[PDB]
């Protein structure tokens, strides 16, 4: 839902607090992606 | 109840009273009197 996936283009145009509206999204969808690789590897490991 | 009350006081033109808000950027909030992005506090103001 946010504007860019390389970080500085945001840091260069917004403050310290609409930062907490526009960096957290990327952090969340990233955390979710890590949570999928780790659970999918944790299920995958039980096949192995 | 609060661990302390600290009260900060000054007089400013109305075009800048908005800068008396959390994490605000700009001249008066940047170099005159300053609030963090977490300011666990209030602003009380009137035309004087």
């Amino acid at each position: 839902g946010a504007i860019s996936s390389v970080l500085n283009d945001i840091l260069a145009r917004l403050d310290k607090v609409e930062a907490e509206v526009q960096i957290d999204r990327l952090i969340t969808g990233r955390l979710q992606s890590l949570q999928t690789y780790v659970t999918q590897q944790l299920i995958r490991a039980a096949e192995i | 109840c609060f661990t302390n009350v600290y009260a900060d006081s000054f007089v400013i033109r109305g075009d800048e009273v908005r800068q008396i808000a959390p994490g605000q950027t700009g001249k008066i909030a940047d170099y005159n009197y300053k609030l963090p992005d977490d300011f666990t506090g209030c602003v009380i103001a009137w035309n004087s």
